[PDB]
């Protein structure tokens, strides 16, 4: 039952590593497109159903079963407002560790435009947008050359595969705004105004894009999809655990010996992680100081557990953090850890859309604090303040990027309290000693500045 | 007011007359003299005022930097 | 009380106070009820106008009020 | 600690003090508050002279002295004034409220 | 009304009431005003009357104060004056 | 930061014209289509694009201009990109150092690569060279993490750098041949791992025509 | 003792008009009408304290964010004529001007504990 | 036609699909808010009206929270008066130290929401301090000093929705986020003194008053 380890003829995608090349014919032999006429012929509760039974769970970081994310689109009297249903396709990503969106379209831009005329014949949508990242700009090109020889071959556009459905993939790219992967800031970000998100009891699958219904899903998920549809979903189900089943590309960076992305099972311990398939760990498994799986947004698993844990989301949850995107960035012990998450808050403070007041207010002071604690001017108990006020932030905001803001800094201050205070004594005795708010009592206000303390 | 952790006597007079009103008002000075030493020994340190700024007003260091205390301090005297 | 034209107030020769020789200009009264100014206005004999209040109209709003779909001409660019 | 805490249990027991004594005059005490340490007995003004007899003369009672009355108009009702009354009990060291009603022209009862 | 409704339905410490649909409308009429209060006091019964009216023992309760100050008169030469003035210490 | 308010000097004046080159109104056209004919407005995003394409950055002239081509008042598109951080609007030279300075690379010596990038020229993080050649920029996450130091210039990453190797890098563009098309100096392919390749040992990809389920 | 409108250093009247000490006082002596100067900058057009209905309670000098009146130690200015104890603006900047060196001392040891 | 649900205990009546701030303000529950209002869309910047709802995980916002039958809502949870303490002291930190000079002196909602469910004291004192925004000229009519602005969006949503001006908006990410016209553009309407009534805190005043 030792998770791991996967054959090859088991993996999904094929190209990832670029022997095969990414061209038509490439994905012909790779096989896809090959009874594309048989599943599009299908009924769209069909797909559902096999989409139910394979456990394929969210791969955007959320986690929602995609099964019942897409049945939720359609409400029995679904044909009774007779007009454009369509898809978002999240192929934005800016999450720090991740990369393993631009290798799918990097390498297989195919079985996503296969996966989008398959979920939305599931959905019964009318047309698809993709939304990739403006910073992608070669990566855009390889996708819209693609799909351009899917019009080519006839295989999506007026009558896709001579099956009477309709389908139109357009890609819009989005320019530099991490808020825009959310699901209704993507949809806003699409309608043409300034990338915020809105609030949620107007759901998207009944009230969405351009005021029609919509779903968005990320482009792993939906670039696996006609994969699955193919191999069945009980192949699917027999990887990972009873509700965490199946594959998961995995990116692995920071300081290992060996940075690369996988495509792995879930369910699989760290430890036959970091060793198997990256070299090892710089300087061994003495030099690991933590490990963030996933990307900047849930928080540090120290080292005592992470050898006993498994990547899946039941063994992270209840290790009180995430699974996330599965980005495994790994923190040397040379290297210090309150610099590495004063870098993620000024990222949050960077990336926030600026909209609601806990958000846009709390990660200014996450940064004005978190430049505090990594020099040193504080009191011992600020640590504990700034536990409180992540707490003000974690529940209270439109997106949750207020409680992306809010877990990094909860899981130092859980794991590297000690950390924080020899820090903070190698200031109190090096310079003297320090109030609440990093002042001094030589720290005056003289003409504009202010004086007497070196200012973080 | 801390009149249970302070100890004194009380005069009484006896006749209904002007000269036992006289005399229990001779007897409380020496009372309230017996309070004012027992108050300097027993005299705590602490604040002075009541805990919360919004019945009486933040310390003027406060309320020059603090927007909290010049909101409570602007309020409490409008 | 209804102000009269003469003696409500006026500026002072020396410094400019708000001078005044009617008397009933800073009181006023509260009660809980209008059946109660009414009666207690009669009952000292005075006379009285009474002013009818206006609340505001029920309107039922949505959120998703916001961002219906246009079939036509949009006529309207929200912003949030 | 609220303030309110040290109250309680003789709250409690002014309560019952107050629901006996309304059950020995049920024709002249309408009605009684407890806010807090502070008991009040709400009686009608044909009703003031029975009931102040009784805070004077019965044992358990005993308000022997008086130490404050006035008036409070509230103009919204139909009795402008209400009446109260301060008693305190020197020998069992209590006080009590007895409030009555008036209109500017029909009187109270005076207890001189 | 409402010490005829403590006298009669009970207390949340003492209750009397079964039938708690029925008991709503039990509650009902003395909150109309069925019920009076002099009638409340000759329907209840004799240890009611002396365990939430009266004393336990049956005695009217005395006038309650917060604290209650017992006296000590001092009067040796702890006292304030001698033997032979007319104000006496009582503490 | 994201500095908002406009500066009426010269160079950035509604009185300054603007318009499309006839290449980039065919492509405007096109992108216009995109969208359903009643939410024109949809399409601002990739027109203002298509505006600092062709200028040096987007100016007021063009954002102006793109509000009277598509049916908006112009505060609804100085929203939109003072909302993105792609819409330079303050002009810059030809190319754009982004380095990236979030934990993958902080881990990684993007400290390393950003002070051997300032010590070649004297410039600080948002400032230009006055030869307007180079201007250097402190950016956020990329997508390009497991590659693990990094930056961009203007469409191209350049990854798994060393400071010796950067240096490099940037002499290759002060003398105008550029440098790689590819993302580093040939020490892996996208993703590998540096060692070789541990999975996909293979010559010709399975079919999984015959790995399919009875159910069709 | 009697009221004192103070200076900053480098000469500026302190008085931002704010209104407080007009809105405390227990006995309503404080008038000021306010407009905006041709500076831009908020100040009394008209500042003035009728000296028969103060009740020297310092809640004025409570009051004031800016510290601009105080109460200096002066009892001494006893009176011939009603007029002379009306003090408007120009009286009390005066008097700020005048006890100036005083209140330093009067304020070097109150501040802390007020 | 009509809905019954519970708030406090009481129960109350209203029309389908409404707001359930419109429910509290039917059953006589006051709650707090600072970007809903009667005449304007609704928006949930603020945070301010949150509350407690059974069958919700999170405090939901009452402004835009749809009323549904057979619904229990309290607003007296410890849970809920920390969420109000908590998004006033988020109000607060970088909300400028003007109450002498401000205009909405005894008119502010801000400043006498603060006393009745806002936090004793402040917490942020660091040497960095609070943001600094430009003042903006927009007009002779409407004195403009923004860095007492809590961005409500309020403003923006009148000038976009009844006014028929939309030069006003909301410019940038973050707390460089800012509410004017973006050139320095001079607004006119035919109403343009009523924005002055709808701020809450005192932003946009008057300008010969
Ligand atoms: C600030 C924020 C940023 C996000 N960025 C991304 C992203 O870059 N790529 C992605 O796939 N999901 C992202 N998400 C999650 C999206 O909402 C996601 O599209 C959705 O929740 C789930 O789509 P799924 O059904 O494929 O999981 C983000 C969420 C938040 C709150
Ligand atoms: S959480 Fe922050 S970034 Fe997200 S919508 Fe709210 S204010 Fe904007
Ligand atoms: S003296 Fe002080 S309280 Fe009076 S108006 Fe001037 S600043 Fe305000
Ligand atoms: S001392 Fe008291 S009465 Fe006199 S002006 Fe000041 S506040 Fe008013
Ligand atoms: S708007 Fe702000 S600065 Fe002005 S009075 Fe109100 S709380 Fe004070
Ligand atoms: S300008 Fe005023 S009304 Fe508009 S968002 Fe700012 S504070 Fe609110
Ligand atoms: S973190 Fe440097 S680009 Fe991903
Ligand atoms: S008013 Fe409901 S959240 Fe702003």
């Amino acid at each position: 039952r030792q998770y791991g380890g996967l054959k090859d003829q088991d993996r999904i995608f094929q190209n990832l590593y670029d022997n095969y090349g990414w061209d038509l014919a490439s994905a012909r032999k790779q096989g896809d497109w090959y009874k594309t006429k048989e599943l599009i012929l299908k009924g769209d509760t069909w797909i559902i159903d096999e989409i139910k039974k394979s456990g394929l769970r969210g791969r955007g970081g959320a986690g929602f079963p995609s099964g019942l994310k897409w049945s939720f689109m359609n409400p029995p009297g679904w044909e009774k407002n007779e007009g454009p249903r369509y898809l978002v396709v999240n192929a934005d990503e800016g999450e720090p560790g991740t990369c393993k969106d631009r290798e799918i379209m990097r390498k297989d831009p195919h079985k996503l435009v296969e996966g989008c005329l398959l979920a939305g014949r599931a959905m019964n949508a009318t047309a698809a947008y993709i939304y990739i990242r403006g910073e992608f700009y070669n990566e855009a090109a390889v996708l819209q050359t693609a799909i351009n020889e899917a019009y080519a071959a006839g295989l999506i556009g007026k009558d896709a595969c001579g099956s009477g459905y309709d389908f139109d993939v357009y890609i819009h790219r989005g320019m530099g705004a991490y808020v825009c992967g959310e699901e209704t800031s993507l949809i806003e970000s699409l309608e043409g105004k300034a990338g915020k998100p809105r609030l949620k009891p107007p759901f998207p699958a009944g009230v969405g894009l351009f005021g029609r219904p919509s779903t968005v899903t990320n482009v792993e998920t939906v670039a696996v999809a006609p994969t699955i549809l193919r191999r069945g979903g009980d192949w699917f189900a027999s990887f990972g655990r009873e509700r965490n089943s199946g594959t998961k590309l995995f990116c692995i960076s920071g300081n290992v010996n060996e940075p690369c992305t996988v495509e792995e099972e879930m369910s699989i311990p760290l430890r036959e992680l970091l060793e198997k398939h990256c070299g090892g760990i710089k300087g061994g498994w003495d030099n690991l100081l933590g490990v963030i799986p996933g990307g900047c947004s849930v928080p540090i698993l120290p080292k005592n557990i992470c050898e006993d844990v498994l990547m899946d989301f039941d063994a992270l949850k209840d290790v009180q953090s995430g699974l996330g995107t599965a980005a495994v960035i790994v923190i040397n012990k040379q290297q210090d850890v309150i610099r590495a998450i004063q870098r993620f808050a000024a990222f949050y403070k960077h990336e926030s859309c600026g909209q609601c007041t806990p958000c846009r207010e709390g990660t200014t002071w996450l940064l004005k604090a978190m430049d505090r604690f990594r020099t040193g001017q504080a009191k011992e108990r600020e640590i504990d303040m700034l536990y409180e006020l992540t707490k003000d932030i974690e529940g209270h905001t439109i997106c949750a990027l207020g409680d992306a803001a809010a877990w990094p800094i909860q899981g130092l201050i859980r794991n590297f309290r000690p950390e924080m205070e020899t820090r903070m004594k190698k200031f109190h005795d090096e310079v003297g000693a320090v109030s609440v708010g990093g002042w001094m009592k030589d720290a005056r206000v003289e003409k504009g500045k202010v004086v007497g303390a070196p200012l973080p | 007011d801390a009149y249970d952790k302070v100890d004194f006597d009380v005069p009484v007079g006896m006749n209904g007359d002007c000269y036992d009103r006289y005399l229990i008002r001779m007897a409380e000075f020496r009372q309230s003299l017996r309070i004012i030493e027992q108050c300097c020994n027993d005299m705590p340190a602490g604040a002075v005022k009541v805990e919360d700024f919004k019945i009486n007003s933040p310390p003027r260091n406060l309320m020059k930097e603090d927007m909290e205390a010049l909101i409570h301090h602007f309020l409490l005297y409008t | 009380w209804d102000i009269v034209d003469v003696a409500n107030r006026w500026e002072n020769d020396l410094i400019g106070w708000q001078s005044s020789g009617d008397y009933m200009q800073a009181t006023q009264m509260k009660f809980t009820s209008k059946e109660s100014a009414i009666k207690f206005a009669n009952k000292q004999g005075w006379d009285f106008y009474i002013q009818e209040p206006h609340h505001r109209k029920f309107r039922v709003k949505q959120y998703a009020n916001n961002f219906v779909h246009s079939y036509g001409k949009l006529k309207h660019i929200r912003t949030k | 600690v609220n303030p309110a805490d040290r109250y309680l249990q003789h709250v409690s027991d002014l309560h019952q003090y107050a629901k006996y004594i309304m059950a020995a005059l049920p024709k002249y005490i309408q009605g009684f508050s407890v806010w807090k340490d502070e008991l009040t007995l709400h009686v009608a003004p044909s009703a003031v002279i029975p009931v102040t007899t009784f805070l004077r003369d019965n044992t358990s009672t005993q308000y022997k002295s008086i130490i404050d009355i006035t008036a409070v108009d509230y103009p919204s009702r139909e009795n402008r004034f209400e009446v109260v009354y301060n008693f305190l009990s020197v020998r069992h060291n209590s006080r009590i409220r007895l409030k009555t009603y008036a209109t500017e022209v029909t009187p109270v009862p005076s207890i001189t | 009304k409402t010490v005829t409704g403590l006298l009669e339905l009970g207390s949340e410490a003492t209750p009397r009431i079964a039938d708690g649909e029925a008991g709503t409308k039990a509650l009902a009429n003395i909150a109309n005003g069925g019920v009076s209060f002099t009638q409340a006091l000759g329907k209840s019964s004799k240890d009611v009357i002396y365990g939430e009216v009266l004393t336990v023992n049956g005695l009217p309760p005395v006038a309650p104060t917060l604290a209650p100050k017992q006296w000590k008169i001092i009067e040796g030469e702890a006292a304030i004056y001698p033997k032979g003035y007319p104000c006496r210490t009582f503490h | 930061h994201i500095v908002s308010v406009h500066r009426n000097t010269e160079n950035n004046n509604p009185s300054i014209p603007f318009e499309f080159s006839p290449e980039n109104m065919k492509r405007a056209e096109e992108v216009i289509a995109k969208y359903p004919p009643q939410y024109k407005k949809a399409a601002v995003m990739p027109l203002l694009d298509i505006g600092q394409r062709q200028l040096g950055y987007t100016s007021i002239s063009v954002m102006n201009y793109v509000a009277k081509l598509l049916e908006m008042p112009p505060m609804r598109v100085y929203e939109v990109a003072t909302f993105y951080t792609m819409y330079n609007r303050t002009p810059m030279g030809r190319y754009h150092l982004q380095i990236c300075t979030t934990t993958p690379c902080q881990l990684c010596g993007s400290d390393g690569i950003m002070e051997a990038v300032q010590n070649t020229l004297n410039i600080k993080p948002g400032e230009t060279t006055k030869d307007n050649l180079f201007t250097l920029s402190e950016v956020e996450c990329l997508g390009a993490c497991v590659n693990a130091p990094m930056m961009a210039i203007n469409d191209d990453y350049y990854e798994d750098l060393t400071p010796e190797g950067t240096v490099k890098l940037l002499e290759d563009c002060k003398a105008g041949k550029m440098p790689t098309p590819g993302p580093e100096n040939h020490v892996r392919r996208d993703c590998e791992p540096a060692s070789g390749q541990k999975v996909l040992l293979s010559k010709e990809p399975h079919n999984v025509a015959d790995f399919l389920q009875e159910g069709i | 003792g009697e009221h004192a409108l103070r200076r900053y250093p480098s000469g500026e009247e302190r008085c931002i008009a704010c209104k407080l000490c007009e809105a405390i006082c227990p006995a309503l002596a404080i008038t000021i009408d306010a407009e905006e100067r041709i500076d831009g900058s908020r100040r009394t057009t008209k500042y003035d304290i009728d000296m028969t209905k103060c009740i020297y309670c310092g809640y004025c000098q409570e009051s004031c964010p800016v510290d601009a009146i105080v109460e200096t130690p002066n009892v001494e200015y006893a009176t011939e004529t009603r007029e002379e104890l009306l003090y408007n603006k120009e009286k009390l900047l005066a008097n700020g001007d005048k006890w100036e060196l005083e209140l330093q001392y009067a304020l070097d040891a109150d501040a802390p504990y007020r | 036609a009509e809905i019954e649900l519970t708030i406090d205990g009481h129960k109350v009546s209203i029309e389908a699909g409404s707001a359930l701030i419109q429910a509290c303000e039917k059953a006589g529950v006051t709650v707090p808010r600072y970007c809903y209002h009667d005449k304007l869309a609704i928006a949930g910047n603020c945070r301010m009206c949150l509350v407690d709802v059974e069958r919700a995980p999170k405090p939901v916002a009452s402004c835009a929270y749809p009323v549904a039958p057979g619904m229990v809502v309290r607003t007296d949870t410890e849970r809920v008066k920390q969420a109000r303490e908590n998004v006033m002291e988020m109000m607060l930190q970088n909300h400028p130290l003007d109450c002498p000079v401000c205009d909405q002196g005894g008119e502010c909602d801000l400043q006498d929401q603060s006393m009745r469910y806002g936090r004793d004291r402040g917490r942020f004192t660091e040497i960095t301090g609070k943001r600094s925004t430009e003042d903006k000229n927009i007009g002779p009519l409407v004195k403009t000093s923004m860095n007492r602005c809590i961005h409500c969006t309020r403003c923006v949503r009148f000038a976009n929705d009844i006014a028929g001006a939309p030069e006003l908006g909301s410019s940038g990410r973050g707390n460089d986020m800012q509410i004017g016209t973006y050139l320095e553009k001079n607004l006119n309407t035919e109403l343009s003194g009523n924005v002055i009534d709808l701020c809450p805190v005192g932003a946009l005043t008057n300008k010969p008053y």
